[PDB]
């Protein structure tokens, strides 16, 4: 009555440290770190379509600055913007700045289709200083620049486009406000000037602001830029008395818009990724990640904890 | 664990056990062993892959949100898009701490049951032929020689042909 | 040394498929299905107390739009807001359309409570051809469309409502906003015109916008409607030099907003249920649902699953 | 589950065990049979009522929310708007896919643990009468008539009666 | 074969109730309660900074309303503001009232820094009998009142504050809504008047409302205070031809802000504690409160439930 | 519990037990006695501070946030905010009720466990020595004195002393 046989189980030297609802601190043989810590110093191309604006954010990119070309007929699902971004052209603001950049964002693609604007007696394709294209003044591509005739003449306009596609259309069109009663004159000779843009259920009235800005470029004038969006079967009229900075056409919206846009100076690179912050893609099968609340694509959950260890592994007892 | 065998009755973990989460571990006339046992590794193996399949699972797969950096404060409409965002990253940080723990908990619960059903897996094998000295450990109360105990540890070990041997040194 | 006692437990042919921590399909003896995905195809007049707006929505509703008069004096936890609604009068927009929305909702009821306003010179009751009642051109019977008297005068408007009720009053009135400048001085005598609305603490002031806008039911007009709240113990002042659409008195406002609305075409039936979701009710004791995210009442809690098996059984290993 | 009875030691369950969760199988000199246990059926279907209630509980009555769907794209307030109850959604399903995998898990091992509470009181009940032969069984050394069992079944039944005539039969 | 030994366990003569998965009443030996349901009826004034508005809300102590001096050079992480403030100056609105409080709040400190603006043959130092100072005429003494030059002129401001300093200035400022034309051209000779605030990337332009108001401390005309954020680099400059309501420096802006605001009428008193609501501070570690949703600081979880007991003892059964 | 010791086997407790969650009440030729055991009470008291000390923990600690009372009704953004603190305090309520009932259910099951792995410890010392009378209690089949009975408590009973007298008292 004395052989003897024993039941136990393995071990190793040194364990994983991992929490319990009991212990903050119990060593098992093995464990796997849940939250991904480190990030790629790069955007990754693939399997999403990136498409860098550079120079150019994107309200820039929309309305044609100089510089901005190569974005026409972009299509993305993640717009890279980047913060060292400039203006090129005429000084501006945008209302309802974070509204338009969403919905360009959201949308997806730059796909711009030209129309013809019968516009009566008026002087078209008006120019400036602070907008140099190759050096030689210009202005934003895809706005309308419109003053008095030589005829010293700015007469009501009163044009309509319907819309009888099947996609919904939007139209940026901008305000100018001088910066004396003399510029004002000197350019859409009445005083006040006003523009109205409608559809059948929205509209949009905005009375120019003449006084003296920052000089910005070589001007104190600034353009206000807004937009309206028609949708198949309605229409838009643009009334105006003065200082409207006509559209050239419209952008295509997508039915469908499953889009956004990234801010960040991270370089693109050649590697494969769904998923990317601000500070660069991540790759990784962990279900959370510290790196960053922005993050887009198919990610991590974002925490703030810096560790969380799963235990794999039975406790650690050596000997 | 709630079953008291790892770190419990069984004193420590065997670091020479490489090919095993548990097995046994004998002592007889002809020498002594270490081997591993397939059903209980595998069955702890199984069920902790099973929470790291079901754990690395889910999509998380967004695209346009709201703005989560801002240069300057703007008011009231800021304030909530800030207060949105703080509110997603404590309940998600809190799941994750909770989940965490909770895996944890259980698995070192399912890892310290497999031991104690190996345990009395084999206990129940040898019947009236053996004794628990306390440790994990079984006092054979007759000859087992290596067939002997590979048979107790495929579980073709027959109690009956060492009955008359095993209580007669037992008892008497 | 023989007999024997067995000690088990029950199992059946076929059990139900259920997950756990670790496993995402275990066999059980029998389980409770968690996610409620059937709905009635019909909405439950009972216990909440649903009003069908048919074709007013409740914007409509309050402005008292042709075939709207069903709505008047009528009370909702819920109102049923329909898509196929329609405008039967003259073309309007809400500049804050959905807060408006929101707030007639919310506070549960129309009671509209008449008053008179002494208005000086000017004729009242102005009616549309794009607004007929009947046949016979009409307008909103809430409100009361000022023109200039018949000997072309439009003065100076200066008219004050006192609230010494102990209820907060809600005023509704709007601005037209004219084609042409004849049409506005065909209208109003004076231009530009121009109305200012303010309590003891607020006030809100509007210029007309001359333009044309796209034909609706043969006007390119538009009214844009506003709103005012007076307090107990404040009071409403109304000041126009023209295009001022009155109103003719003011709703009630419950001290306690517990309503709500829900748009959508399913129709009202007979059964009895607390919990209404765009696609019908849900009759149920389930936790969750996946039918919609927009559901109101006492209802379950919606998630993206279509099933959560609840095992309220035993392991299932039979023979 | 972590007892190691329920898909362990107990192969497999009984069809034939229609008006129990668990209970009793015997063979003896009269013949054999098949009885419920009320105790530990009671027992397992009180706490799986029990979560059943605290389950389906609770109101979430809600009247005015916010807007949900939308024709067309606004903007900054419109994208708040979608991102809150896209964030509220992800929650509240995170929280129901996690709620029902913890109560499964704990209903398992609650019914493997009142199968082993069972085994371990009738163990109890025989003291040296009976010998544990490994599948849930118990092998009685003594004659045991119907009468015999069922005070076993209901808690009655006296080792001291029968320990002369089965410890010699065990052990000679 | 006779001597017996026992094991066992404690238990007590009455335990306490405590829920589980499976059981909503459980008698445990010992619990602890989790959600604090207790406050104190004061303010802890450690170790947070507090600052008592006491008679003047956080917007009147920005503008220097008559009996806000003691908030001058103030600074807090949190600012108490009291529910019975009173106005004690000109009538006046905030456009985005909540926006500007915010900013106010959360920047946690009144630094003013005067600076002369140079305005050219307009009065200055506008007084008004609707904020009184000791009795004797005044006015918001961060705000100038501009009127017309005694040989009744009123000529084009056109003045240029540049930002060459290490933080971002916060300028505050109005616009005068007179109630008459006649008011109008006593005040600023001109008809209309007019104000524009542009920084190089942003503006402001504002054209006032003449109209009858309710009459507020003897008065009918109304302000309208807005706000500039000039950044280091950035300048600003004031555009009017009337009814503006000009500075008289900036406040300082901490490129840091992480205070706020809480409304109550508790007194602050003399414990420690470094959470607030807005019935009391709480001296507690418990991890749950149900007191109020309005916590501010190092707090417990604001819950929806009157108590919740953890176990922190084995189930009680006695004898 | 789990293990259907407490409120299982063990019919009630001691409210006589003063200095400890769990230990020894024995009856010899002596007298009786009740003694706590500081290793199994030491054991429960410690994972329970753990869970105390891990729930009594993270900070809230939280300034500037949104609005949450109102005097009238605004519209669209007052909607959201209202309806984006309503969210977060059901998410936070959930959390807290299901916290307490997972933390409840272990600690209920923890301590019923540490009740069985006290009585497993002394069912090992004991070895051939006594007998397991259903109750939680052991009958000893030899004299055991004052030291005899302390030996057990603190482990150094050295079951080879009494087989002799045990075997023989047991089986005949
Ligand atoms: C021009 O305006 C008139 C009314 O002023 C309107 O009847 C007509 O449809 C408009 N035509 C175009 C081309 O906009
Ligand atoms: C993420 O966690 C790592 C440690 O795992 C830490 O070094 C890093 O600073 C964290 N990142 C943060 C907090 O943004
Ligand atoms: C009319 O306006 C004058 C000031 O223009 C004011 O004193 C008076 O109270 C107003 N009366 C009414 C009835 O609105
Ligand atoms: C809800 O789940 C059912 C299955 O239970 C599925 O058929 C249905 O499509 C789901 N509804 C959704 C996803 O809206
Ligand atoms: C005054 O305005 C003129 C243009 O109207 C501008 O050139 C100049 O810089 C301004 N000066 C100041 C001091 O604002
Ligand atoms: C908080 O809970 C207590 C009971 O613990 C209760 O008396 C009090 O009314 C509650 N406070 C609330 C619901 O605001």
């Amino acid at each position: 009555g004395n052989p003897v046989i024993c039941m136990g189980h393995h071990a190793v030297a040194n364990g994983t440290m991992v929490k319990t609802l009991a212990d903050d601190q119990v060593e098992v043989v093995t464990a796997q770190e849940l939250v991904e810590s480190q990030n790629l110093p790069e955007l990754c191309p693939s399997p999403l379509r990136l498409v860098d604006g550079q120079t150019c954010d994107i309200i820039n990119g929309a309305l044609g600055s100089p510089g901005c070309d190569h974005l026409n007929g972009a299509e993305w699902d993640v717009f890279i913007e980047r913060p060292n971004a400039v203006d090129t052209c005429y000084p501006f603001d945008v209302p309802e700045y974070q509204s338009l950049r969403s919905i360009l964002a959201n949308n997806g693609k730059f796909e711009f289709i030209a129309e013809e604007f019968q516009w009566n007696t008026v002087k078209q394709n008006g120019k400036s200083g602070a907008c140099k294209r190759a050096n030689v003044n210009d202005f934003f591509n895809r706005l309308n620049w419109l003053v008095k005739s030589d005829g010293n003449a700015y007469p009501l306009q009163n044009l309509t486009k319907i819309n009888n596609g099947d996609y919904a259309r939007l139209y940026i069109w901008g305000v100018h406000h001088p910066s004396t009663d003399t510029e004002q004159t000197n350019l859409y000779k009445n005083n006040p000037g006003g523009v109205t843009v409608s559809t059948k259920t929205s509209q949009t009235s905005v009375v120019p602001n003449i006084g003296s800005r920052p000089l910005v470029r070589g001007q104190s004038g600034r353009v206000s830029f807004y937009w309206t969006i028609v949708e198949p079967g309605d229409l838009i009229v643009f009334n105006t008395i003065g200082n409207l900075i006509a559209p050239r056409g419209h952008y295509k919206l997508n039915n469908q818009k499953k889009s956004t846009i990234l801010n960040t100076a991270i370089p693109i690179g050649s590697c494969v990724s769904k998923c990317h912050t601000d500070k660069g893609s991540l790759s990784t099968t962990k279900p959370f990640q510290n790196i960053s609340r922005i993050a887009v694509g198919d990610c991590p959950r974002y925490v703030k904890q810096g560790s969380l260890k799963l235990a794999t592994g039975m406790r650690n007892i050596p000997e | 664990g709630l079953f008291g065998a790892i770190a419990g009755f069984i004193e420590n973990g065997w670091q020479g056990l490489i090919d095993g989460w548990y097995g046994f571990r004998h002592q007889n006339a002809e020498g002594t062993g270490t081997a591993a046992d397939l059903k209980s590794t595998q069955a702890a193996i199984d069920q902790i892959n099973g929470k790291l399949n079901r754990l690395i699972e889910k999509t998380n797969d967004k695209y346009h949100q709201i703005e989560k950096e801002f240069e300057q404060v703007e008011g009231r409409i800021q304030d909530l898009e800030k207060y949105v965002e703080d509110t997603k990253i404590d309940l998600w940080s809190y799941n994750a701490e909770l989940l965490v723990a909770l895996e944890n908990q259980h698995t070192i619960d399912v890892t310290d049951s497999e031991m104690n059903k190996l345990f009395e897996r084999v206990r129940r094998q040898l019947r009236e032929n053996a004794e628990d000295k306390g440790n994990g450990c079984f006092e054979i109360f007759h000859k087992c020689d290596n067939n002997c105990i590979e048979s107790i540890r495929n579980g073709t070990y027959d109690h009956d042909i060492y009955r008359d041997e095993a209580i007669n040194n037992r008892f008497q």
